């Protein structure tokens, strides 16, 4: 079990600030970049910012919607990822996770934030398989071609809001995935194949692609397995 | 690339 265990959400302001809080363990923390990620009603699944690792001077990388006004950071003696929110917006409201690792195996539960090249990653809404068939996600971008350079992950999330990551780097298992799972390329999108779908399997499945220094999601796709 | 550390 690694955890990720968040804390500082709340029910703020518009124009006010919030420091969010993640605490890992489990795994080498000061090995892996570090991202944020939110979750609204209005535009889905949102990567916000990473950070990288002491040899490479704690380098950041910021989402258009909050450079300026976020701030991530992290202390690797406490094995803690930090975000700093100014200036906050109706639009910031949704659900706050740190997550990473090859490269989105590893969830926090979230934490609520309630404030009262302009990419397309394109998935299926939603498909409907059965216990023991074969069902196949794509995940198509605007900009042409999913390649290898797009390291494609895949994750999924369960009933209340709780993510998993399955597939990152296009085609590697994240540790201890089951093995029905795979990724793939496939005609110019990137897939994720169950291969004898379970009734557990029932989820949202999200991907997300790399364009040279940032992550864009899908719209995720919403998987029944009926039967 | 991202990170791409396994
Ligand atoms: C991750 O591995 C890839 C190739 O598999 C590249 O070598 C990249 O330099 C590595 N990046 C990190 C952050 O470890």
């Amino acid at each position: 079990q690694v955890q990720l265990q968040e804390s500082g959400g709340g029910l703020v302001q518009p124009g006010g600030s919030m420091k969010l809080s993640c605490v890992a363990s489990g795994f080498t923390f000061s090995n892996y970049w570090m991202n944020w990620v939110r979750q609204s009603p209005e535009k889905g699944l949102e990567w916000v910012a990473e950070i990288r690792l002491k040899s490479n001077n704690y380098a950041t990388h910021y989402a258009e919607s909050v450079k300026g006004r976020f701030t991530i950071s992290r202390d690797d003696s406490k094995s803690s990822v930090y975000l700093q929110m100014n200036n906050l917006r109706a639009e910031d409201t949704g659900i706050y996770y740190c997550t990473g690792v090859g490269q989105f195996a590893y969830w926090g539960q979230g934490t609520t934030v309630t404030v009262s090249s302009d990419i397309v990653v394109t998935q299926e809404s939603a498909l409907t398989t059965s216990p023991g068939e074969t069902v196949t996600l794509t995940c198509r971008s605007s900009t042409g071609a999913v390649t290898t350079s797009n390291y494609a992950n895949w994750v999924q999330e369960k009933p209340d809001h709780l993510f998993t990551g399955l597939i990152g780097g296009t085609n590697n298992r994240a540790p201890g995935v089951p093995a029905r799972f795979s990724g793939s390329l496939i005609g110019d999108k990137a897939a994720l194949t169950i291969t004898g779908a379970q009734t557990e399997d029932e989820a949202i499945y999200f991907c997300a692609l790399w364009y040279s220094n940032h992550w864009v999601f899908g719209g995720g796709t919403k998987l029944t397995v009926l039967g | 690339a991202p990170d791409v550390r396994p």
